[PDB]
């Protein structure tokens, strides 16, 4: 399950997430064995080039993607766990469906084939409503 | 009641920034499909949706003389020049001695205008050695040159004297990479994360001081960053009123910036056709010689509508009464250097030094009709140059190429930079005059509204609530 | 109103907080379009120079700024959300005031103006005083 | 106490952690004071080589290790603060020894080296066997 | 890292410097010259071996064909005599030249 772990699943792969999250920000693993301080064996010329700055800026852009992801997560106030649900349901705008049969006949990709017309709706609606609607404190029912 | 100190996040906060803004451009700079037109380093394209949001009921002091954007700006410009100069081959063998003839088989040798540009006709053509692709072989090739880029030597004072380049005896020279252009492109400097740019939208706002009509912005508007001495070309307009600015308006050395609300069709032009000859020196060394032009060859000159100049002068002198009701005189710069004495700019690669001497010949002391009623179109002499040492640094020099064809530079002027006289009287008669040694003010003359600011989203305030407590 | 739209508002500025943080680290949206990978317009030589590398450095420095922010928020127990309660009452050093005039008669700018020096103190309090004396849970009452 | 205040301690060491962290992660103020923009006093050529780009790369790699640390904190639900227990009981792989004398006479390394691999395997176990076994709710007694 | 960064900084500082490729051209040095002292305070096989010579050679202006003679001073450590010929005949050559750039 390095990058696999779901041949055809919608609910079984709902708990296999940790294996791939372990490697989401693991750019250092392959990098540790580089010995790139300036040289490896005795000596060399500068030799860091379009290749080097390409891998460097690639690591930068990947890290930037991840940072934007965690920013989006934090905005939702739902960062306490990967599998976190919502206080609002989805508008029944697709075809009238069935949870069971929908959870059997797709490799977590067919659901995404009817969302380009519904991505921003979900995204902005949750990001605004589920975020702003958190008041501060409770008043009456406590220890005292 | 109690001042329980609570923290908040997500509200603007303003502090001075020291960071970098980035490229922007339209499809033309990348649809041209030349290696790089004149900012192009795989530069980011522009943002078609400038989110320039307006804010009110706030205020801030703004200054363009304390601004850091100009320093980084000219540093990045010099970087552009150097990076474009890397592919340019070296022209040290081009510095070799050259023997010239002044007169040639041209129909005209002294053109119709005479303003000390035809007396010093400054047109000659010279032969000289260059290397063949075989090192054992060299060959004499000939081209055309003026007298400004060279000087006489071996002073047998006048018998077919040889010449030498002005910049070779002190500095190095290299090709201009003729495949790259020299015209500007609409730029929009963009803000990275953690910063913003505030445009002062006050229509009445002069150079520095307090401004309130705020426009918070991420990316600037269309900029045309072209170099000009004494003048502002292809720039923005003055909204609502003629803009007059100066660092210390009492002090005289501080130059005076002028932004008009009315443009002029400045056509500095070489109509007579040009020539180009690509000649192989070595394996990569290919020189672009100025060939022998066919036909009538008149000296390149320039044109302006002096009538619009007169009416805009009426406007600005009606505005220039800082402490006055009627006194002004203009005088030309009594000395300096050609790089600062004239209105110098770049156009189609050629460095046009157009001579803005038509300003000072005027006495607008009290009345404006006497110089407004003579509505007349001005013709002036404008010199041409091939080489340059931008920003007065003596280092690597650029050799601009032939432009074969004709050269037109029709443009809109919008502003000026001047200086008041040094040893001037107290109230007898104020004098102004042109100055162009400060190449830096030309860039802040449009970013005067723009100020770069950091972003510290942290905020704090007291309230009566409190966080969780155990006992 | 993407980042500002608080001209004269302090109490009214206690509700439009999230519209600012939505676009805080979104310079990536301005950066992803660079197309500086090897070449954009036709072609380029190595041509990866002070502009690109120090743009990358500015990305790095803004990232480090907001990461040091996020970690000192976490020190404050403050990464949960923007509104961030504290157990810290202000020591009696400011002049007379009202709970609303401070919250009504400014635009989020006059506050940081007049609280320049004192601010540091509060940090260490919320950095230390709120943290060390925090305990785990209660003992006595429960569902049964 | 950047790293000091613990020669052989677990109580004082556990009390002197925040000082160590806030002194360790003060490198951003060193980075702000670089002032290497183009030129230091008079004039410089480019002068940006493997030295500087790999200064930034070392910044990236160390902070990436820290990014993985925050990833770990998000995995274990351990992102609240440093005071963060674990639902696992320590297996008997260790050899007989008393608790407070380990707190007082192992300086946190004489323990770690002996429990180094067991720290790694129990890291894996606390990552796998902890978060997957969180129930959803209880309906017997609630707010309503 | 210390020696690596040292050599790297020395390279980077070597870049802006000017070059001396045409300065490498052949030379002719006179040892005995217009000077009075030859025996310094110390005599340990270093004063008679005064290791000081005044030496001429050609150089080039910024142009190609323009060449002019010029003289300077050199020690014995920088150059070596071409004993390949019959004798010295005032014939010397730089060693850093005829090994590297
Ligand atoms: C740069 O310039 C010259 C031209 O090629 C070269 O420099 C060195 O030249 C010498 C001789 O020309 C090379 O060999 C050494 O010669 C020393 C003196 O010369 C005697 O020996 C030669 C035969 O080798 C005779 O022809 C000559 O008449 C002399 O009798 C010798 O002393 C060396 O041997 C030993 O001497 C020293 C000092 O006593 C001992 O400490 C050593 O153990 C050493 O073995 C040697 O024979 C010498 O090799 C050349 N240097 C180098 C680096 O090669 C350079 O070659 C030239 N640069 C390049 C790149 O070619
Ligand atoms: C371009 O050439 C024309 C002539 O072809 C110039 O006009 C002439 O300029 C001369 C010199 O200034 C005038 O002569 C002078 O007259 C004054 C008295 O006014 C006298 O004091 C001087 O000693 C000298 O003799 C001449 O009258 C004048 N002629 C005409 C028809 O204009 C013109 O000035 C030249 N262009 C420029 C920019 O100078
Ligand atoms: C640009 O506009 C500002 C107003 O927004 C002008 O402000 C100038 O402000 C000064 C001080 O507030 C006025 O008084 C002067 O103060 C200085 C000391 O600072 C003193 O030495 C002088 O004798 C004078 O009292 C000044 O009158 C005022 N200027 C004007 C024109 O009213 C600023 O001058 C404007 N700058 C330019 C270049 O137009
Ligand atoms: C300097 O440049 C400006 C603009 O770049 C020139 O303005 C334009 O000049 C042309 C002729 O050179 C005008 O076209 C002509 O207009 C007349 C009168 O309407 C008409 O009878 C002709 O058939 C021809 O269409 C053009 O209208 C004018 N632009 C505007 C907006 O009016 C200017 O002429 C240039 N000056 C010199 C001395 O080259
Ligand atoms: C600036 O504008 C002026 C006037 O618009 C240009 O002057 C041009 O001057 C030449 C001679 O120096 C004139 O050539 C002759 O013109 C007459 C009358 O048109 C014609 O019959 C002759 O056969 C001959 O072509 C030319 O006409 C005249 N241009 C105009 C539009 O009248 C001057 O070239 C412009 N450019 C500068 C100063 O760079
Ligand atoms: C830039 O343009 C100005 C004028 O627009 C030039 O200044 C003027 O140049 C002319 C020609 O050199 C001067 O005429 C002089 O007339 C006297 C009369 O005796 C004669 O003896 C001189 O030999 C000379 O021809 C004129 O006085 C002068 N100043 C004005 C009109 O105020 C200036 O030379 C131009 N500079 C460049 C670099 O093109
Ligand atoms: C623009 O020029 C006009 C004249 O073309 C100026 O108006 C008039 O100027 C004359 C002479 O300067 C004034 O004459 C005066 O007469 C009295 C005696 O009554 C004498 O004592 C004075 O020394 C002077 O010679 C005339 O009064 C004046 N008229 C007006 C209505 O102003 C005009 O002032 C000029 N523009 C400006 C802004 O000054
Ligand atoms: C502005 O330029 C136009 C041409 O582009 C000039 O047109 C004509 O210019 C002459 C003199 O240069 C004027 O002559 C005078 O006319 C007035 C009547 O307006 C008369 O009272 C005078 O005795 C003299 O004859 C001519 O009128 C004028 N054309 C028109 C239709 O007015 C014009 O003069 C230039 N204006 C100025 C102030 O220089
Ligand atoms: C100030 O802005 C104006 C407006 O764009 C510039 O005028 C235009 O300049 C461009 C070149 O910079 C001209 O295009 C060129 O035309 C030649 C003709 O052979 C062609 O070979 C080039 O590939 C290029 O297309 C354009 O014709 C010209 N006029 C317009 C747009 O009406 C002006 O050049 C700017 N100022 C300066 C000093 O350049
Ligand atoms: C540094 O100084 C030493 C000290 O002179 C140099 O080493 C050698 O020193 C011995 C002294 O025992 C010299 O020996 C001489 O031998 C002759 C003949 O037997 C004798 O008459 C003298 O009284 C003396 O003992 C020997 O010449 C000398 N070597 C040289 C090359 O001069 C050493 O060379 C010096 N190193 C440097 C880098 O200057
Ligand atoms: C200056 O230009 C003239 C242009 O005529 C050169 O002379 C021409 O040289 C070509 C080359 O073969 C001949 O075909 C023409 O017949 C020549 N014309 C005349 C009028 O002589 C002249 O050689 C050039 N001189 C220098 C020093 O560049
Ligand atoms: C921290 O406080 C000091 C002093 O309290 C501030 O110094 C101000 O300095 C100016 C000119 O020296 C005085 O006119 C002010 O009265 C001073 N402020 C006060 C409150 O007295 C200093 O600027 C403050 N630090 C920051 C970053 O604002
Ligand atoms: C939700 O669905 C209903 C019924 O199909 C439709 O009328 C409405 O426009 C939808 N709203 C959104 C935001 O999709
Ligand atoms: C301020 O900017 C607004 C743009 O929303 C404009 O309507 C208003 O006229 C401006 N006011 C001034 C004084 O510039
Ligand atoms: C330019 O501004 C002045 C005010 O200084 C005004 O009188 C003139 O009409 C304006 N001209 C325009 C907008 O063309
Ligand atoms: C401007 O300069 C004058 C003298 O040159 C001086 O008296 C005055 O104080 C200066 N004002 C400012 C604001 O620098
Ligand atoms: C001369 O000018 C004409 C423009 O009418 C141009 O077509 C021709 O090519 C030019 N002659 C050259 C470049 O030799
Ligand atoms: C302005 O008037 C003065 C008279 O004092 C005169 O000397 C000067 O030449 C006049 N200006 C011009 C441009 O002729
Ligand atoms: C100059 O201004 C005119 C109108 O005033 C405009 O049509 C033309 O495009 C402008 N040219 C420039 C900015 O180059
Ligand atoms: C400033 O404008 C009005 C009038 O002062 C005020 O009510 C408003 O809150 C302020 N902010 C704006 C217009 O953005
Ligand atoms: C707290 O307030 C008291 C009285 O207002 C003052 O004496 C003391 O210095 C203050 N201490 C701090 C840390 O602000
Ligand atoms: C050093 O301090 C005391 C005295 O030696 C000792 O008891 C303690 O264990 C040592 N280590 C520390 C304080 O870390
Ligand atoms: C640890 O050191 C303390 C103080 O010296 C001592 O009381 C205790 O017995 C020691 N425990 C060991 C060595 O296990
Ligand atoms: C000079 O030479 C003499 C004899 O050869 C010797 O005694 C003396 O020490 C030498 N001087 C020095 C400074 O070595």
């Amino acid at each position: 399950g390095f990058l696999g772990t779901a041949g055809s699943t919608m609910g079984a792969a709902s708990i296999t997430l940790t294996v791939q999250v372990r490697k989401l920000l693991s750019g250092i693993v392959q990098q540790q064995s580089n010995l790139l301080r300036a040289i490896e064996a005795q000596q060399h010329l500068l030799k860091l080039t379009v290749w080097g700055i390409k891998q460097l800026q690639a690591r930068v852009l990947a890290v930037e993607r991840y940072l934007r992801d965690q920013q989006l997560l934090g905005i939702w106030g739902c960062s306490g766990k990967l599998i976190c649900t919502t206080n609002v349901p989805w508008n029944s705008s697709w075809s009238n469906k069935s949870e069971r049969e929908i959870w059997e006949n797709m490799t977590w990709l067919q659901w995404d084939k009817e969302i380009s017309n519904y991505t921003h709706i979900i995204y902005e609606l949750i990001e605004e409503s589920q975020k702003q609607q958190e008041k501060n404190e409770q008043e009456l029912l406590e220890l005292d | 009641e109690n001042l329980w100190v609570t923290v908040y996040y997500g509200v603007p906060v303003w502090k001075d920034a020291e960071t970098t803004l980035f490229c922007a451009s339209d499809a033309k700079a990348y649809d041209t499909e030349v290696h790089n037109v004149w900012a192009t380093h795989a530069c980011v394209p522009t943002d078609p949706n400038p989110q320039e949001i307006y804010m009110e009921n706030v205020t801030e002091e703004f200054n363009m003389w304390k601004n850091n954007m100009v320093e980084q700006m000219h540093t990045d410009i010099i970087s552009l020049w150097d990076q474009s100069l890397k592919p340019c081959v070296q022209l040290t063998p081009l510095c070799v001695t050259l023997d010239c003839s002044y007169n040639i088989t041209n129909n005209i040798t002294n053109s119709i205008t005479n303003s000390s540009v035809n007396m010093r006709e400054e047109i000659k053509n010279c032969s000289f050695n260059m290397t063949t692709e075989l090192r054992d072989k060299n060959r004499k090739v000939y081209s055309l040159f003026y007298k400004l880029d060279v000087v006489q030597i071996n002073n047998g004072n006048n018998s077919s004297n040889l010449y030498r380049l002005i910049n070779c005896n002190t500095s190095a020279l290299t090709q201009a990479c003729p495949k790259v252009t020299f015209e500007p492109i609409p730029i929009r400097y963009c803000a990275p994360a953690g910063y913003a740019i505030l445009k002062c939208n006050d229509k009445e706002f002069n150079g520095t001081g307090l401004c309130k009509n705020v426009s918070t912005v991420q990316c600037t508007h269309g900029i045309r960053p072209v170099v000009s001495t004494q003048l502002l070309l292809n720039g923005s307009l003055a909204e609502g009123k003629v803009m007059i600015r100066s660092e210390n308006i009492t002090n005289n050395v501080k130059n005076i910036i002028v932004q008009l609300n009315e443009t002029v069709t400045i056509n500095c032009t070489r109509p007579n056709n040009n020539t180009r000859k690509s000649v192989r020196i070595g394996p990569g060394q290919t020189f672009y010689a100025t060939g022998d032009i066919i036909g009538d060859i008149r000296q390149a000159h320039c044109n302006v509508s002096g009538s619009q100049w007169n009416r805009a002068l009426h406007q600005v002198v009606g505005q220039l009464r800082e402490y006055w009701n009627t006194t002004i005189i203009f005088k030309n710069s009594s000395g300096g250097d050609l790089e600062i004495t004239t209105h110098s700019f770049n156009c189609g690669g050629e460095f046009f030094y157009c001579n803005t001497s038509g300003l000072f010949n005027s006495n607008w002391t009290h009345n404006d009709t006497a110089s407004m009623k003579p509505n007349d179109t001005i013709t002036l002499p404008c010199r041409i140059k091939q080489i340059i040492n931008m920003w007065q640094r003596v280092g690597q020099a650029i050799y601009a190429p032939p432009i074969q064809g004709v050269i037109r530079c029709e443009s809109n002027i919008t502003g000026l930079i001047l200086t008041r006289d040094g040893g001037g009287n107290i109230n007898e008669s104020q004098i102004f005059r042109p100055g162009g040694g400060d190449m830096r003010d030309n860039w802040r003359s449009e970013l005067y509204k723009y100020k770069v600011v950091r972003i510290e989203p942290l905020g704090v305030a007291p309230t009566k609530a409190k966080r969780r407590v155990v006992e």
